[PDB]
């Protein structure tokens, strides 16, 4: 399994004596182990692209050819990690070495061999049962929130010859035998999966179920969708915090993934910095986020190979944890990083420049990784479902949409959070932009919609036409200043500010502000579009002559009902439990319309 | 027939990129196609691009990760890839190899054809007469689609160009006041775009008579360049063998000229612009020209190449070649998208090569030409007000401009704004035309002689 | 028309450049002369 | 002198925003087009480059073969 | 005759089909006709010859086109020309050559556009943006040029007389109205004077009605030279008639604006637009020149009526 | 004592006249003499580099000039500036040197007049509109350095 060092032109390393290889097998060069791809392949000798530093390679050194391609070892242990790019460690590195530094040809396995893990089989199968791939087996009880299912690697089926019993095992033994057509297969609990392979499903079904975000601005007014992708900008200035904690805090998903491809390392420092620090209510106790999360760390000076290879190794874990039935929602922190380290390889690789430099197949590859996320049925028996979304952030260089990767990402991304600076400024939080912002899934959740809530789809629609009307408006207050202006229009803008004001704004450091419930998103927006529609008609049916009623008598005449609208974000559900809330909003309507009732 | 064994090499001599070397090889052939087994017993397929001496060169579909050097098994098929095609594909769906995905069986075929194809005689080649009736007035009027046009979409990323080929699949018809057989390419596109298609068809209650060609986004790159050719060898089967008149809708050509360019990359070729290879016209060519009629033959093949322009830009390779070779484009955008106009579809900077033959009498209205020319000039004479209108105001207007802007106001909500559903004829298009262009006194219709306003604009 | 026709260069980025930097600094400085003009404008209106 | 001094602001003023008007609306909008024109067909001047030099380069290596 | 080889036929056949036809045109040439052929492409010949360069691994010049490009054009368009043909019979003959060129986005700036530019003695360029408003031929008439003027002067100075001065006013009043286009887009028609009104007017009137026509009807099928020349100078006589008639009462108690004219001589402003409405082959040229010498007629009443 | 090369002359000779020069100029400034060396042309000398590094078949960077052109330019440019000489008598001469950057333009992304302004310490750059204007010497003043202010303030 051993190859020789032929000859070294930088980071390309030939080899000889290799005739044994197929392309984009995995190596390990030379005395350190530096982990190479084999690229170009001619006779018994190999061309190799090490992803480390190749100086003190020597010609005679030794080849490592693992048979495996570049893959993501998956199994117990994975949760509460943080990884490399290409599957390493970093947790364990820094720990097993007591150094500050990745040490060159580190050769950390990826889950640890020494942890004891709480194994209990299915229960249902039996030696001479038949099982086939995406069955489970049996779980291994890692923590308090997400239960580790063991399942028949992909590709795989047989007859069971030998089921372990319950007990503790380590990630080194044997779990499970089946036989196939007279070939014995031993599986331990960690199965092995190329990254750039897509692991198969039953079937790829539509997405239909809201991604419940406590945010009331990106749901209301620009929903997203387990399974569904979308695009968050990221600039310095843009807040795109809120997105990632309330995303990874409060969401409905189960499982969350965040990949990073090439950042500053003090912007990793941050981000592995925080989310330990992160803590969610669960069945009444406070857990971290942690122990349903994982997380893959690249900074931009880590090897272009593992910035490249973070987004999929990224995906792969996650379609990983889908395959379990699980709802995973993975966040890569820049797809511009990401695609600069596509570029780097190509360039090195002499490859001919197509858009701006980039390759020629930039949206191939783009197009190819989003479409792995959905929501889809799962293999195996148990007949479970789940899904992978993906809100991978774009940050091209000078903020502009003409980027290759940007546009690219674009046209294949279903929702669109687009943020913006200028309310940052303002300190309106969070910072979306609304007019750039679109959704594509509106139709998609329209069943969902009307089966739970009925009324949300004409709200929303309202909700647009009030705050374009706001935009649309804007000519016409500067050059006027609300004095030649129908009261009608002045209605529009006021109640437009109190969309802009106390519901599309959310105060995430206030307690009861933390995590909005869908049923107080829909309600709050209820009462206001209800108070617009009386204040319109309170206006238009008396506007023909004699005794009209104006946007200045509403106001003065039923002050309490606006400030009223405006308290109900105070509604804490923490303390106020969902018939309370509910009331006081029902409440709020009678007292609204009957104000509207006095003026005719 | 081939009654000789075929042979069985293992001889790979090298692998750079996306082609697979061989040596040792008796006889090479130029394009003929090659299978070949991993040593983990994957099967994968692959054409010969270049041959020299015992040397054969093989582009592989699937791709080439995972190819071995030693235990790499091929066998070459000798001949080219030539297709099974039957006249009853039409109902089936198929991946972008030409194999069934519907759980149905292989194909049984009545022949083999050249998926290359072969040019057809110019002088049997008979110039298209006949319209056909899209129910679009933004098309039956101003850019008539004739039967044998090749007539993409030029659109652009977020824009319904999806919605509107769905649409035309069902309300296609003819101007002679008919069941055509669909052949659709679903070609780098994600899974909602493919059932949405596929959905439609079968709303629609027409699935009996529609052929699917699907390759995924997530599909190989290199199967992304044969799809068309599957998709229009079967038409050509269907319209020129079995006398039926096809329609065949090719999905974004765009994800076609994006796998071209990675092949023409890895193959170092010539580059023109934007890195597309120096031929991709003649590659284009031989997508596109397999359309029109043939004389002594009752079939017909119609083209509609949708594509999506990247950057908006219509100065692209890809629609800028495409619209060299097809007949004019139908063209969509975002100034009427982003106003919630459906079909948001642009006359100005669109045309129909074919629409002059295919308009008049004996084919729809003798005033349809005038109606048409006019529109042209009022539209693009109401955008140019517009551009002034812009700096120096409205008040430095006068009353033969504001016309042009009651003209372009009206002419987009009455004339292009319809609905996925609203199916107009040519007849009633044509008089909406009036409708509008009687917004103007007879001496501004400069477009139109007096021997047709003296008929029709008094009305 | 469409373009300033300048075949494109190094020096005609660095030419065009300047010459936004300039156009943008006029309709900025022209805008402040509008805005200077309508307030006096408006306060001649309400004198 | 309100009126007279009056309708001569209402004159300069259409007169000022009609040319703010002109740079927002053409000569700028005309400049950018022409930048990004500019700055396209460089790079792909760039590219016909990159491919002799490519070219060059593998025509080196199979010389370097020949002498082998 | 005409020789078909087609966008999806083999690439390299279009330098052969190029060859064959000049070739054609020769042998006839030499038999004492004219004649006048034309390829539609050019560059998809010369598409063909840098895929065959790229085949062949050469060396390629300006974007990817082989080096020896501008030899294979210069060698083509000069076998073009009117001869002395070779033989005692003493024929005369011509090869006229009358070469399209595929720019992409009508970017006049490729190595084939470039080249051929410099080969061709007339430029008939055309604009993509006329040809978005369906002013066929979408002639822009700014960049275009030929170089035969002085060559034809003699013939039109034997046969007409009046073309070449009428040519020359034409000329210099589409030359004005686009000076003034620049200007205008500016200010927003404020600071034009009357006598430029009446150039920006006319030059509309050239351009709509006379540089323009539709090929597929019976009347612009064909436009025989006595019609051209015949409408030009009626537009040009409204020109120097209209124009005068500010010219001499600008300074006086009363200064005939366009819009005095314009509502004057509005029925003059319409005949002269349907004069391409002719029918050249139902009314014959008698009828065309009598019917044109009318409008003139017309529109010297109303001057004299109106000034 | 000047050193004549023109445009016919051979390529080496074009890019060996620098080289030539400059050796004068520091023999004389070994005797204690102050040398000012003024060059026509360096554009033509990076112009010499750029045809023999062709027909060398030698990888070249931006614009067709070899990747060393600054190396080159720099080696001419630092061998100037006032020394105290090697020998007994304790003498110190000087070198001068003025450069010629021929500019295709006033963009200075120039190869040759980007690697002479980061090794240069004064830069007088000479503006194409006081040129048109006829104003003269014409020079820039706003684009134009000169980096030994503090060495001369006393």
């Amino acid at each position: 399994t051993f190859g020789y060092v032929h000859g070294v032109s930088g980071p390309v390393v030939t080899a000889c004596d290799m005739a044994g290889a197929a392309m984009y097998e995995l190596v390990r060069v030379g005395h350190s182990e530096l982990v190479g791809e084999i690229i170009r392949l001619e006779g018994d000798m190999a061309t190799i692209q090490v992803y480390e530093e190749t100086s003190g390679v020597s010609v005679g050194d030794p080849v490592l050819r693992t048979g495996k391609p570049l893959s993501v070892e998956l199994g117990p242990g994975i949760m509460g990690a943080i990884f490399d790019g290409i599957q390493r460690p970093l947790s364990d590195i820094s720990s097993q070495t007591q150094s500050i530094y990745i040490p060159r040809g580190v050769n950390v396995s990826a889950l640890s061999r020494d942890i004891k893990w709480e194994f209990i089989p299915s229960k249902n199968l039996r030696v001479g049962s038949h099982i086939t791939g995406g069955d489970i087996y049996g779980i291994v009880n890692e923590n308090s929130l997400i239960k580790h299912k063991i399942m028949l690697p992909p590709r795989s089926r047989g007859s069971v010859t030998y089921i372990a019993p319950p007990g503790n095992y380590d990630a080194s033994d044997v779990v499970l035998e089946l036989e196939f057509e007279g070939v014995k297969e031993k599986l331990s609990m960690v199965q092995v999966w190329p990254v750039r392979q897509v692991r198969p499903v039953t079937e790829k079904l539509p997405a239909n179920h809201p991604l419940l975000t406590g945010q009331r601005v990106l749901d209301a007014l620009f929903p997203c969708v387990q399974g569904g992708t979308t695009a968050i900008p990221g600039a310095f200035g843009c807040g795109k915090t809120v997105i990632s904690q309330s995303l990874s805090k409060y969401s409905n998903s189960d499982v969350i993934i965040y990949v990073g491809c090439g950042e500053r390392g003090n912007e990793m420092s941050e981000v592995l910095r925080d989310f330990p620090e992160l803590t969610m209510e669960v069945d009444g106790k406070v857990e971290s986020i942690m122990k349903r999360t994982a997380l893959v760390a690249n900074t931009s000076n880590m090897p272009v190979a593992a910035r490249e290879a973070s987004i999929y190794t990224g995906i792969t874990l996650s379609e990983y944890f889908r395959d379990m039935g699980y709802h995973v929602s993975m966040m890569a922190d820049s797809t511009s990083r990401w695609a600069e380290a596509l570029r780097e390889i190509s360039g090195r690789l002499a490859e001919m420049p197509a858009d701006s430099g980039y390759p020629a197949y930039l949206g191939a590859r783009l197009a190819s990784f989003y479409e792995r996320a959905g929501r889809v049925k799962c293999l195996g028996n148990p007949e479970r479902e789940g899904s992978v979304s993906i809100v991978g952030a774009v940050s091209p260089p000078g903020g502009d949409f003409s980027d290759p990767v940007t546009s690219a990402t674009l046209g294949i991304v279903q929702v669109f959070w687009g943020l913006d600076k200028k309310l940052a400024q303002r300190k309106h939080f969070p910072s979306v932009n609304w007019l750039i912002s679109y959704s594509k899934y509106m139709r998609a959740l329209d069943e969902y919609y009307d089966k739970h809530f009925t009324e949300f789809v004409p709200l929303r629609t309202k909700a647009k036409e009030i705050l374009q009307e706001e935009e649309d408006l804007a000519e016409i207050v500067q050059l006027v200043g609300k004095a030649s202006l129908a009261e009608t229009d002045k209605i529009t803008l006021e109640v437009a500010k109190l969309i802009k004001d106390d519901f599309l704004q959310q105060n995430g450091y206030t307690p009861y502000d933390r995590f909005c419930p869908f049923y107080k998103t829909v309600g709050m927006l209820s009462n206001m579009i209800s108070f617009y529609d009386m204040a319109r008609r309170a206006v238009e049916t008396t506007a023909q002559s004699d005794n009209k009623i104006t946007w200045s008598i509403i106001r003065e005449h039923m002050g309490e009902i606006l400030y009223k609208l405006s308290s109900m974000k105070f509604k804490d559900p923490v303390k106020d439990g969902e018939a309370k809330i509910k009331a006081d909003y029902a409440q709020l309507l009678e007292d609204m319309q009957n104000a509207f009732r006095s003026l005719e | 027939y081939l009654s000789q064994p075929r042979l069985t090499y293992k001889t790979v001599s090298g692998v750079n990129g996306p082609l697979v070397i061989l040596d040792h090889v008796k006889f090479p052939r130029y394009a003929e196609i090659v299978h070949l087994t991993l040593p983990d017993g994957t099967k994968r397929s692959g054409q010969v691009l270049e041959v020299s001496g015992s040397k054969a060169v093989v582009q592989v579909f699937e791709g080439t990760s995972g190819i071995d050097a030693k235990k790499t098994s091929c066998e070459f098929t000798g001949d080219i890839l030539r297709t099974p095609v039957s006249e009853d594909m039409l109902g089936r769906v198929f991946n972008g190899s030409g194999k069934p995905i519907d759980r149905g069986p292989v194909v049984l075929a009545e022949d083999f054809l050249d998926i290359m194809g072969q040019p057809i005689n110019p002088q049997c080649r008979i110039y298209p007469e006949e319209m056909i009736q899209t129910g679009i007035s933004a098309i039956d009027g101003m850019n008539s689609i004739a039967r044998g046009q090749k007539i993409p979409i030029f659109s652009a990323a977020g824009l319904p160009h999806n919605e509107i080929a769905a649409q035309i699949c069902r309300q296609a018809g003819l101007v002679k006041k008919e069941n055509f057989a669909i052949v659709f390419a679903a070609m780098g596109v994600n899974m909602e775009t493919a059932r949405f298609f596929k959905s439609d068809f079968e709303e629609n209650g027409s699935m009996d008579n529609v052929c699917l060609f699907l390759n995924l986004a997530n599909d190989p790159t290199i199967e992304r360049i044969i799809t068309p050719r599957l998709a229009l060898t079967t038409a050509e089967f269907l319209a020129y063998q079995c006398e039926k008149h096809v329609l065949v809708i090719l999905t974004d050509m765009s994800s076609y000229a994006e796998a071209l360019r990675e092949v023409s990359a890895a193959r170092e070729e010539v580059p023109g612009r934007r890195g597309f290879p120096g031929y991709m016209y003649t590659d284009l060519a031989t997508i596109y020209e397999r359309a029109g009629r043939v004389e002594g033959r009752n079939g017909s093949i119609t083209q509609i190449p949708i594509l999506t322009m990247p950057n908006d830009d219509i100065t692209h390779p890809i629609p800028d070649l495409t619209g060299y070779i097809t007949e004019g484009q139908i063209y969509v955008d975002r100034q009427l998208h982003n106003r919630q106009i459906y079909p948001p579809i642009n006359v100005l900077p669109s045309l129909s090569r074919l629409m002059k033959s295919a308009i008049g009498e004996g084919m729809t209205r003798k005033d349809h030409a005038d109606v048409s020319n006019q529109l042209y000039a009022c539209y693009a004479i109401g955008k140019d007000v517009q551009a002034m209108k812009a700096v120096v105001g409205e008040e430095a207007l006068t009353s033969d401009d504001l016309l042009y802007l009651e003209f372009l106001q009206k002419f987009e909500k009455n004339f292009i704004t319809q609905g996925p559903y609203e199916n107009r004829t040519v007849y009633e298009t044509l008089d909406i035309g009036w409708q509008l262009l009687r917004i103007f006194p007879k001496e501004m219709l400069k477009r139109i002689p007096q021997s047709t306003l003296s008929e029709f604009y008094p009305r | 028309k469409d373009r300033i026709e300048i075949f494109p260069s190094r020096m005609a980025q660095t030419i065009m450049k300047a010459r936004l930097k300039g156009a943008q600094t006029g309709r900025n400085l022209l805008k402040k002369k509008s805005d200077a003009l309508t307030l006096r404008f408006r306060q001649i209106l309400k004198k | 002198s309100l009126q007279t001094s009056f309708v001569t602001l209402d004159e300069a003023i259409k007169i000022t925003n009609r040319r703010v008007n002109a740079i927002e609306h053409v000569i700028i909008p005309r400049i950018e087009r022409t930048l990004a024109y500019i700055i396209t067909e460089l790079d792909e001047r760039e590219r016909e480059e990159f491919y002799r030099l490519k070219k060059i380069q593998e025509k080196k290596k199979i010389i370097k073969e020949k002498s082998e």
